[PDB]
C-alpha cells in the first residue's frame, strides 16, 4: 500500500524533534573516526570495545605485573 | 602542505589527549610557530594550548606578514596575468595556493587549486595538484574529498609510472589504506619499498617502515611473511636501525610468547598516541592475539594447561576467559571441553566443512533468486 | 599451426633485454 | 623549394615561415619533451634551454632521449641538470 509509512515517518520526525542535531554531532564525534571504515568489523571492534569500556580496557600493561603474581 | 608544518601541526593529537607529553609538542609547536605561517593552525587549536598572555604578541606580526606576502603574491599574479603563458600563471596561482596551504585555509586554497586545477595543460601536473590536496587532506583527515580527486585522476594516466610520482601515489595508498582497516589488499602496496626514499613531505622512510611493520607483521601469515619480507632483503637492511623490530619478528615467527608478552608493552604504548594509528589500537591487539592463538592452536590438537601456562607465561584464570570469549566471540575453532582440564579441539573444518563453505552462498543466492522471483510480473 | 657496434648493441640491446617494464620506466 | 616555388608563384598558398626554435620555443618544447620523463625540482629551464643550440628542436629531443640513457647507466632516481649538460656536450659533439 505504501501509505502506512507516513505515520512511521512522523514518528521519525518526532525522534528528530527530540534532539536537534545533538546525536548527529555527538555521535559524529565517533563517526568521524568511523566514517569510510567497514561497519562489519565495527560490530566486533565495538563489541569488545564496549565490553572493555567498563574495566580492563587495555590490560596489556598489567600482564607485566601479573607474571610474577600469577 | 609539504613543509614540516604538516608533522609539527600533526603532533597536535598527542598534544591534545595526554597531559604528560604535552610539553615537547607545545615546545616545538611554539618554537616552530614562526615557521610556514603557523598562525591560523595553532590559533584554531588554541583551546588546547596555553593562555593568551604571550599568544597575542606575535599575532600582530603574523597577521600583517600574511597580508604582505599575500598581497605580493596577488601583485605577482596580476603581473603574470594578461600575458602569453601557461606555466607562469600555474606557478603564480599554485604558489598562492601553497601559501594558503601554509596558513591552513582550504577555502581560498580550494578555489585556488580549483583554478590551477582547471589550468592543467597536462595530466601530470593535474596529479601533482591532486597530491597537493592529499598532503593537506592528511591533516584534515577527510574521507571522500581525498578519494574523489584520486578516483577521477586514477584512470587515464597513459604516461607510465614514474619513480617518485607513482611511488608517491602508492605511499598515499598506504596512508588512506592504513586509515581504513583494509589489510588483504593493502599488503601489496608496500612491495615497492625498493624504490622508496626519505620523503620529508609526508612521512620519513623509517616512519614508513615503522608504520608498515604493523600491517605486515599482523596482516600477514607465516607463508606470506616468508615469501614477502623474510625472503626480501629490505627488512634485513632496516632491522639494524632498531633492535626491537627484530625481536618482534623473530619472536613472533619463533613462537616465543615469554619474551613477546614481556616486550609487547612497547607495542601497546607505541601503538597509541599516533595521528592516524591510534583509533585502531583495539583491532590490532585483539586481531594479533587471535592470530597468535590460531597460529599455536593450528599445529596443536590437544593442549595441557601446564605447557600452555609455561609457554605464554600467564595464569590459567586469564586464558580461561580468553578462550571462553574466543569460542563464541572469536570463532576460531570447534567447541572446547574441560572434562580433563585440558584444551582439546577437533577442528573438522576440512573434509565436510570444505564442501560446506559454499552453503552460505547457496542460502544467500537462494534469497537472491527469491528476489528474482519477486522481479517476476512486477 | 671497434667497440662502437659492440657498445651500441651492448647498451641499446642487452641492457633493455635484462629488465622487465624497463621500456615503461625509461621514458619509452 | 625553388622548383616548387617556381611552379607556385604565391597565387593561392599560405606562406608561413618555419624558423629554428627560438629561446621560448626551446623552453616550451623542453617542457613538452620533459613532462614525459622525470625531472628534479632544483633545475632552471632558462639556462639549460639557452645552452641547447644547433639545428632545430630535435636537438632538445636529443638531449632528453639521449639523456635518459645516461640516467639508466648512472642508475639514479631522476635526471639532474649536470646530466642534461652532459647530453648537451654529446649533441654538440654530434653537431
Amino acid at each position: 500500500m505504501s501509505e502506512k509509512k507516513q505515520p512511521v515517518d512522523l514518528g521519525l520526525l518526532e525522534e528528530d524533534d527530540e534532539f536537534e542535531e545533538f546525536p548527529a554531532e555527538d555521535w559524529a564525534g565517533l563517526d568521524e573516526d568511523e566514517d569510510a571504515h567497514v561497519w562489519e568489523d565495527n560490530w566486533d571492534d565495538d563489541n569488545v570495545e564496549d565490553d572493555f569500556s567498563n574495566q580492563l580496557r587495555a590490560e596489556l600493561e598489567k600482564h607485566g605485573y601479573k607474571m610474577e603474581t600469577s | 602542505p609539504k613543509n614540516p608544518d604538516l608533522r609539527i601541526a600533526q603532533l597536535r593529537f598527542l598534544l591534545s589527549l595526554p597531559e604528560h607529553r604535552g610539553d615537547a609538542a607545545v615546545r616545538d609547536e611554539l618554537m616552530a610557530a614562526v615557521r610556514d605561517n603557523n598562525m591560523a593552525p595553532y590559533y584554531e587549536a588554541l583551546c588546547k594550548s596555553l593562555d593568551w598572555q604571550i599568544d597575542v604578541d606575535l599575532l600582530n606580526k603574523m597577521k600583517k606578514a600574511n597580508e604582505d606576502e599575500l598581497k605580493r603574491l596577488d601583485e605577482e599574479l596580476e603581473d603574470a596575468e594578461k600575458n602569453l603563458g601557461e606555466s607562469e600563471i600555474r606557478d603564480a596561482m599554485m604558489a598562492k595556493a601553497e601559501y594558503l596551504c601554509r596558513i591552513g585555509d582550504k577555502e581560498g586554497a580550494l578555489t585556488a587549486f580549483r583554478k590551477t586545477y582547471d589550468k592543467t595543460v597536462a595530466l601530470g601536473h593535474r596529479l601533482d595538484i591532486v597530491f597537493y590536496l592529499l598532503r593537506i587532506g592528511l591533516f584534515y583527515m577527510d574521507n571522500d574529498l581525498i578519494t574523489r580527486n584520486t578516483e577521477k585522476a586514477k584512470s587515464l594516466i597513459e604516461e607510465g609510472g614514474d619513480w617518485d610520482r607513482r611511488n608517491r601515489l602508492k605511499v598515499y595508498q598506504g596512508l588512506y589504506c592504513v586509515a581504513i582497516r583494509d589489510f588483504k589488499q593493502a599488503a601489496e602496496l608496500f612491495l615497492d619499498t625498493v624504490s622508496t626514499f626519505t620523503s620529508y613531505e609526508l612521512m620519513d622512510y623509517k616512519t614508513f617502515v615503522t608504520y608498515t611493520v604493523y600491517v605486515s607483521m599482523i596482516a600477514l601469515e607465516r607463508p606470506d611473511l616468508r615469501e614477502k619480507v623474510i625472503k626480501g632483503a629490505e627488512i634485513l637492511e632496516v632491522l639494524h636501525s632498531l633492535p626491537a623490530v627484530r625481536q618482534y619478528l623473530f619472536s613472533l615467527y619463533e613462537c616465543r610468547y615469554s619474551v613477546f608478552f614481556q616486550s609487547l608493552a612497547v607495542v601497546e604504548q607505541e601503538m597509541k598516541k599516533d595521528w592516524l594509528f591510534a583509533p585502531h589500537y583495539r583491532y590490532y591487539v585483539r586481531e594479533m592475539r587471535i592470530h597468535a592463538y590460531s597460529q599455536l592452536l593450528e599445529s596443536y590438537r590437544s593442549l595441557t594447561l601446564g605447557y600452555m601456562a609455561e609457554a605464554f607465561g600467564v595464569g590459567v584464570e586469564f586464558i580461561d576467559q580468553e578462550l571462553s570469549r574466543f569460542i563464541a566471540a572469536g570463532r576460531l575453532h570447534c567447541k572446547i571441553d574441560k572434562v580433563n582440564e585440558i584444551v582439546e579441539t577437533n577442528r573438522p573444518d576440512s573434509k565436510n566443512w570444505q564442501y560446506q563453505e559454499t552453503i552460505k552462498k547457496g542460502d544467500l543466492l537462494l534469497n537472491r533468486v527469491q528476489k528474482l522471483s519477486r522481479v517476476i510480473n512486477m | 599451426p671497434m667497440d662502437i657496434q659492440k657498445q651500441e648493441v651492448r647498451e641499446a640491446v642487452e641492457l633493455p633485454l635484462t629488465h622487465f617494464e624497463l621500456y615503461k620506466q625509461i621514458g619509452i | 623549394i625553388l622548383d616548387s616555388a617556381l611552379l607556385r608563384p604565391g597565387r593561392i598558398d599560405r606562406k608561413i615561415e618555419f624558423p629554428p626554435p627560438n629561446e621560448e620555443a626551446r623552453l616550451d618544447i623542453l617542457k613538452i619533451h620533459s613532462r614525459k620523463m622525470n625531472l628534479t625540482r632544483g633545475i632552471n629551464l632558462r639556462k639549460i634551454a639557452e645552452l641547447m643550440p644547433g639545428a632545430s628542436g630535435a636537438e632538445v629531443k636529443g638531449v632528453c632521449t639521449e639523456a635518459g640513457m645516461y640516467a639508466l647507466r648512472e642508475r639514479r632516481v631522476h635526471v639532474t641538470q649536470e646530466d642534461f649538460e652532459m647530453a648537451v656536450a654529446k649533441v654538440m659533439q654530434k653537431d
